[PDB]
């Protein structure tokens, strides 16, 4: 079974996500699995056709049982993890205001996403970072967008040119 | 004095400025390196009820039109096979240009803060919705009254089968809702609709006419209608910004990655469209592209825009360097990959050769020869066991997708751009096809991780996909998809199986 | 030319004779409906949902979604250009929702161009009719002009926090529904605003400037509450649903029906307003119109989701809770109109009656769709506080 | 078949290419203008002019026909298929009455269906808004079913008094004002008993049986005068002008301006009651429109003819006079009916000043118009005279 | 229960019939001999608004397609010359018939006592009101974007000059409206309608198709959908008096007086129209009319009106009889005295001919050898002093006009009917062409006085009543009405008044 839609890896990653009956441990499967199979800086691509529809189907049981487990006020306040999130937001958007150039600034805001995406902490806090860290990351990438030489460039993004023709 | 006495919209909208107040909270949402002025106004003074009232006037003509006269005149057969190929792919994927544009609008609607810039973009957020449903029904109206239904039926679903599709998310979706508020605006109203949806459209119902479609002309040219309020907005969103000091350091780089976004796209795929797309010719697309792109906008709408800072795209130069041959590259690519389609293609015709070698010098001795022989190997003949594809396998042709603007490209083959840049990071591989996307990937890497068809197909055989997918008429067994556009000998999905052609990603070779 | 340069393919003998010959002897497929895989609401699909369902290119990675793979270009950071993550809410479908009154652009710009066209026709009769003539100078002047008008941004507001949803819905007929609910907000908005225009004309020293209404609106003490809780609606929720949901099945529901319904409407006639009445006429028929395409949203698809129906209405309980109090303060603050009125115009018992009309409407419509457990005594007992 | 087996001029290959060749280089005569010969109103020919003006077949001994020559067919007796002797009226030209607000057939009709189509979408609104709640129940069952229902026989009444007028009418402008006066009054009537109907289903014991009102109206007390004025309005006059005039300058003006306007339109509010007031803001738009029409046709037209102006406006004030009397009768009897009222809904100071309002209208807008000296204090004083 | 609620037209309509009450003075201001049941009811529940809208929706269709689609396709030129002229006549002459059946319904509106039957014949009169502005329009639109718009732009008066209009004025005019209502309704309704009207203007729509002409088919066929109303007004006209003993005296002879008035203008009328005014045929009349008179309403529909005591006219077989030949006869009428028209005509082309001798046997030798003398002598050029009512005076063949139905003939030349009756009477000739005509005017002399044109044209040189008439186009020179339909050679005032031709009254010859 190898399929776009439905294959044996998604088949087993549904069983494994059955099995989280708590939040906590959910909680850090989601975030452990963001930090192994999402953005550029993930720590493996062996998941890149299936890792959107996993995460997901991981992000729905979290989500059910943090509404089981939170109060009222904790369930639109706080992290899974059980963090203030207007806490969270303002520190990382200090750090981010703090930055020294656009390098350190995309960081902040990718891992910013890793661990802080929904259902780990309220939507309305989240959303309202990515206003924030977005409009930092922007302001120091546009800036002098086209000085840099693709040569130089390469390099301090750190690829390793395999094939170059023209 | 009792004299009949009412109000009209103007009236009203005269006020409409004062409507929003202050609140320390009142800022827009999205991200933004820009700061919408307070005071900006808007070009036409429209309410709700007067909107409704000038939309609805058109639909009437319009529905009324396509109800009545031209389905007595059996307007959705009457047309040349070819075209209505083309606009199964032309309808749908302006659709989701139309669709996308409505979440554009209302995420700019969300950044203006001055009521009257506000209520400009609502104004575009409405027509969008009635454009998106505009584009929707020639869909329907072909699937219910023409001559071949299959993809104008499902393409909202067929269409994900196909590479083209994937480009066309990138100009027409996520260009214009992913990023800077004013990067966007710039994707979609000062370089998309200014530059080339607006000419677009009325190009289409020319091309549509001269193939005896009189239904996308009933319905393009209604929504061509609405096109002034929204070049409106875009050049109102540029005036809106000049007095911020932002403006001037990033204003002309979001402007020249956008139009490159745009250009990349559009350039190859709308003269594909067109020239091979059609039996009677209406004008070669490389006369076409330089009066929009260079004069029409690259020069008079650009231009007025010179006193707010605004300057001419640096990447204009190479765009028009690479535009020449790009559509002829890309229809070969389009054929060869035929079976990942959701609409029928057809080989150029003696006649047609010798339009594109009169209007394209050198155009048979390169793409001619190559579709003689592809015709010779068989390629429209279901028993050849024969698919341009293979071709290129056997020949050592390598085709890539650009990781950025998914456009698909050979650059041992292509007469035009020939370049490829493949680098290596973090455990994956890329392949950049220009060195404007290059750059994009590099500074924003994590914006751009969309799988490419090989990537997502790696390994699976090319029935199993297409059948998965669905891209089957409804008796379940011949293709929608077609090499040719005749009404016998149609491929089924059992002549794809003995083809036993296994998709593999072309990058993995590079070590 | 009489004939013209164009040559047209339909009409052309020469190039018709070309188009007929390589034409097929029928359709190449039987299969002549477009949308024939969409799974129908009603007995038979229709042209709302053909033309609708599916126009919005999500993945499946979002629920519902058809197509496959990442977004081509996404913000700088990350972010989808529509993903899961911009609602609490979930779903086993996205594409769910029908708004039960079935409406896409055609059929709703006309219905409200019938409506545009009627009001201009109203008040060419009713000016002409002389009608004003009986209405009470002090309610005209005074409720009308400041009070009704101030509620104009109280509309205006509610519209301005569909915005967001515009952006983000995660369906088009979520998408269509919303911007259609927002677009009747701004409408009333701007009839308030026509209203003031029209006695402008019909009345020497009417002012229809805003800056009257508008100062009541930002300073005033009536709609104090009522300003806060749209300030807040508006900008401080980021959630589309939540907006959405809070906007239309508790504040609006509670604090919009009962000025509208329970105060104008009931009260003008009194003062020999029959204008005001005419415009909160379609206010109403807008509020009735949006309610049903919010309850088919929250309580048919979402509240009653197969696999999350417990896990949404935990959140939407939630919601309630978070907006009711705020909503009360609205209505509480807006209970000191009521001194403002001349002496014998209503009674402790009618405005009473009044808000218990509006608290069991909600509970019924509303609350009760998703366990809310409201107290209707309670609730308004909060209210009549503000009775001075 | 996909192509069908009957073959079209305009897009056969074969047919049109004979058609083209058959076709000249250019319009045989430069003038496209239909109706060109017609003598604008306005600035420039109107559609509206040029689809109706000279329609009718009427030859020149029939003040402004182009045709000659007697009618092919005539009655037995030898009347005429149309003639002057059907009117007391005299002109220079029958076709010179314009319709101010250009109402062919199809604004007509379009503008009425707007009307019936938010008439529905208001009613939906109403019901599921549950406004029937505070209606007071006595004027509901009492005054809305009995003495408003008994009300659509009035306007029935007034709608028939037009059939002889749509045969007999002596031109095309002319014809179709009139129908179009007619069938607007019908409209009133349906939409009263609309109204009962509606009620009936939103309200238990509700009978929409017209029992009640028609008793009301045919052996009442409240209504006698009326229908007697209504009975002969219809049936006594054979002069399709006298009864256009009468119904339109006289009685509707003064019996039927007042029952709308003065009685129901004024109170129903005070009931709470926007019902009602809902449907006759629809039969004053259509009053306003009417009153428009009558008025360029007896005034503009005939009353100001350049001919006959002082022979017209003298069969105009003798008919003014012999019908103003049964209209006074119509207001008194009516006068009856606020003895019914509770005890504190309106006083004879209210009373006085709303009759002083139709009388002074009714002055303004048609007794001036003809030089008709009518005494304002004196015809209040006869109808007031009637308050039980 | 707050459950969205509403109520419809039948709701309302369901109380309809008790609106009206009973008083000494209610009954019908016209004379009848028949009494309609007070207590008739109607086949459609409709109210006023509903009305609107019914009719509201087919409008915006029809417009929509005119205003949009059809104008963008020239569907107002692409017509074949002869149509174009046809339909200056088929419009407007249709027009005056929707124009006095608003006044003949409003005549029966007030005949009915039961309040539902009155508001059946009120839908129709709001209904005739619709047909005579859509007739109206389509001589607008042809006027405003046709091939030559001389007559369709002035007709109301340029018709006058014209003896065709006088019998047109007979069956769709007076015929409609004077007279007993019942036999009114007979001559609008059940005759005029359910056996010509209905089944005409399909076929109209179906000869206009196939000459180019998109127009006509879009508005005619509109005008069709509100024909079953009317139909149904017909029948119940009827049931309405079927109990009225005077029913069983005077109904069928009503009928008859009311059949033999419309055919004997249609059967020659109309197959004149269809076979002359064309180019591209449809079906031969002969074919047509016996379908129509004998099958279908002679037939099917007067066999259901058979329970009320309605029986086939007695004058049906003499009708059948005389319309063989009828059309044929009156075209040489109609083109000898082409100066007399707003039209232009045509003589049949080589094609043609074979077609009507095809169809008719004997045609040629007849009528084809005429045309072909007149054409070769120089009827279409204007310096031949040859207009073929020179031929009529010549050859000793009176044109006399039916002094009842006012339809021309001559008897000496005709190939169908040959009879003729002239009577003396108070100091007046009189000329009739049937027994039927003949026995109305001496059992009604005083209903049949109109003057013919010989009678107002004597001692008139022809110029002069042109210019008089205004039968010019705008250079004030050239006539209207032309011999032929080509676009050089037209005839001028000057070409006329050389003739020196000058009206006499036939029947003074018998003095
Ligand atoms: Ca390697
Ligand atoms: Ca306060
Ligand atoms: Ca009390
Ligand atoms: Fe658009
Ligand atoms: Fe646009
Ligand atoms: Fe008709
Ligand atoms: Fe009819």
């Amino acid at each position: 079974k190898l399929g776009i839609h439905s294959n044996d890896t998604r088949d087993a990653w549904v069983n494994k996500i059955a099995q989280l009956n708590t939040l906590e441990k959910a909680a850090e499967m989601l975030k452990q699995f963001r930090m192994d199979h999402t953005t550029p800086f993930r720590n493996s691509y062996e998941l890149d056709n299936d890792y959107l529809w996993i995460e997901a189907k991981l992000e729905e049981k979290v989500a059910v049982l943090k509404a089981r487990a939170f109060n009222e006020v904790d369930f639109r306040h706080k992290t899974a993890f059980g963090e203030d999130a207007k806490s969270v937001l303002d520190g990382t958007v200090a750090k981010m205001n703090a930055a020294k150039d656009k390098w350190e600034a995309e960081k902040i805001h990718i891992g910013f996403r890793q661990a802080y995406k929904p259902p780990i902490m309220p939507v309305n806090y989240f959303l309202d970072g990515e206003r924030q860290l977005g409009t930092r990351l922007m302001e120091l990438r546009n800036l002098n967008y086209y000085d840099t030489p693709l040569e130089e460039l390469r390099k301090q993004r750190g690829v390793r040119v395999v094939h170059l023709q023209s | 004095n009792r004299a009949p006495t009412s109000v009209n919209a103007q009236e009203v909208h005269r006020w409409l400025q004062s409507f929003n107040w202050d609140f320390k909270n009142n800022r827009t949402k999205y991200a933004t390196k820009y700061k919408m002025a307070n005071e900006t106004k808007e070009q036409f003074k429209l309410i709700a009820k007067e909107y409704a009232r000038m939309e609805a006037v058109k639909d009437e003509r319009q529905f009324g039109s396509l109800q009545d006269a031209l389905t007595r005149l059996n307007a959705g057969v009457r047309v040349h096979p070819k075209w209505n190929e083309t606009m199964k792919v032309v309808s749908n994927f302006l659709e989701v240009g139309e669709y996308n544009a409505i979440a554009a609008t209302g995420m700019l609607w969300d950044s203006a803060q001055a009521a009257e810039q506000k209520n400009g973009y609502l104004a575009q957020v409405l027509d969008e919705i009635r454009h998106t449903h505009q584009c929707a029904y020639v869909n329907y109206y072909f699937a219910k009254n023409g001559q071949d239904p299959a993809g104008h039926n499902d393409a909202r679903r067929t269409r994900t089968i196909g590479p083209l599709w994937k480009g066309m998310k990138r100009v027409f979706s996520d260009g214009f809702i992913s990023g800077d508020a004013v990067e966007c605006s710039l994707n979609l109203q000062l370089v998309g609709e200014a530059c080339f949806t607006n000419p677009l459209i009325v190009a289409v119902t020319e091309w549509a006419a001269a193939n005896g479609d009189e239904i996308t002309p009933t319905v393009f040219l209604s929504i061509e209608t609405d096109e002034l309020r929204h070049m409106a907005n875009g050049y109102q969103t540029v005036v809106s910004i000049a007095n911020d000091p932002a403006s001037a350091k990033y204003l002309n780089t979001d402007l020249n990655n956008a139009f490159w976004t745009q250009q990349k796209y559009f350039t190859p795929v709308l003269g594909m469209l067109f020239e091979y797309g059609s039996k009677f010719k209406v004008e070669p697309w490389v006369k076409t592209w330089d009066r929009w792109v260079y004069e029409d906008w690259g020069g008079i709408w650009i231009g007025r825009l010179g006193k707010y800072g605004v300057e001419s795209p640096r990447s204009l130069k190479d765009a028009k360097q690479d535009a020449y041959w790009a559509h002829h590259d890309l229809y070969l690519l389009a054929y060869a990959l035929w079976p990942t389609g959701f609409f029928r293609l057809a080989l150029p015709d003696q006649e047609e050769m010798e339009w594109f070698e009169a209007n394209y010098p050198g155009w048979y001795d390169h793409y001619g020869k190559i579709y003689e022989e592809w015709r010779a190997r068989g390629c429209e003949d279901p028993s050849s066991g024969f698919i341009p594809l293979m071709w290129f396998i056997e020949n050592n042709h390598p085709i890539y997708i650009d990781r950025v603007s998914q456009v698909p490209f050979c650059p041992s083959l292509a007469k035009g751009a020939s370049t490829l840049r493949v680098h290596e990071y973090n455990g994956e591989m890329h392949t950049f096809s220009d060195q404007w996307g290059e750059r994009m990937w590099l500074a924003e890497p994590e914006r751009y991780e969309c799988q490419n068809i090989f990537e997502q197909y790696e390994g699976r055989e090319l029935s199993e996909v297409i059948a998965e997918l669905h891209g089957l008429r409804s008796d379940g067994k011949t293709l929608i998809a077609q090499p040719h556009v005749r009404g016998d000998k149609l491929w089924t999905l059992d002549d794809i199986k003995r083809l036993n052609c296994v998709f593999k990603n072309p990058v993995k070779a590079f070590n | 030319s009489m004939l013209g340069e164009r040559r047209r393919g339909l009409t052309d003998p020469e190039m018709a004779a070309v188009i007929l010959k390589a034409l097929p002897e029928a359709p190449l497929d039987g299969n002549n409906k477009m949308g024939y895989f969409v799974t129908p609401r009603w007995k038979r699909l229709t042209e709302y949902e053909a033309l609708t369902v599916y126009a919005q290119p999500n993945a499946d990675w979002i629920a519902g979604g058809l197509d496959w793979g990442d977004w081509t270009q996404k913000f700088h950071g990350g972010r989808p250009s529509w993903g899961n993550e911009t609602t609490e809410l979930r779903t086993v479908d996205w594409f769910k929702h029908r708004d039960p009154l079935r409406r896409w652009h055609a059929p709703y710009v006309k219905d409200k161009a019938e409506e545009w066209r009627y009001t201009d026709r109203f008040l060419q009769g009713y000016s002409a009719d002389g009608q004003i003539r009986a209405m009470n100078p002090t309610w005209r002047d005074e409720f009308i002009n400041r009070y009704w008008g101030a509620f104009l941004f109280n509309e205006y507001g509610l519209f301005n926090a569909h915005s967001q949803g515009a952006r983000e819905a995660l369906s088009d007929v979520t998408r269509v529904s919303l911007a259609f609910w927002g677009f009747d907000k701004i409408d009333i908005a701007q009839m308030i605003q026509l209203e003031r225009g029209f006695l402008a004309k019909i009345v020497p020293g009417f002012d229809e400037s805003t800056a009257v209404p508008k100062a009541e609106w930002t300073n005033g003490e009536v709609y104090k509450s009522a300003r806060l809780a749209v300030e807040g609606l508006w900008q401080e929720v980021f959630d589309w649903n939540e907006s959405a949901f809070s906007v239309h099945a508790v504040y609006d529901a509670l604090f919009g029906q009962f000025v509208r319904r329970e105060f104008f409407q009931r009260l003008a006639p009194r003062f020999g307003d029959n204008l005001t009445p005419f415009f909160i006429n379609q206010a109403q028929t807008y509020f009735q119109i949006a309610k049903q395409g919010v309850q088919d949203l929250y309580y048919n698809c979402l509240g009653d989701d197969p696999e999350f129906s417990d896990y949404n209405r935990t959140v939407m309980r939630n919601w309630t809770g978070k907006w009711l109090e705020p909503t009360i303060a609205a209505l509480r603050d807006f209970m000191g109109l009521f001194a403002k009125l001349p002496a014998g115009t209503t009674d402790k018992e009618e405005i009473t009656a009044s808000l218990y009309r509006v608290v069991d409407d909600w509970i019924e419509d509303y609350a009760s769709r998703i366990d809310f457990k409201a107290d209707r005594d309670q609730i308004v007992k909060a209210v009549l506080a503000g009775l001075k």
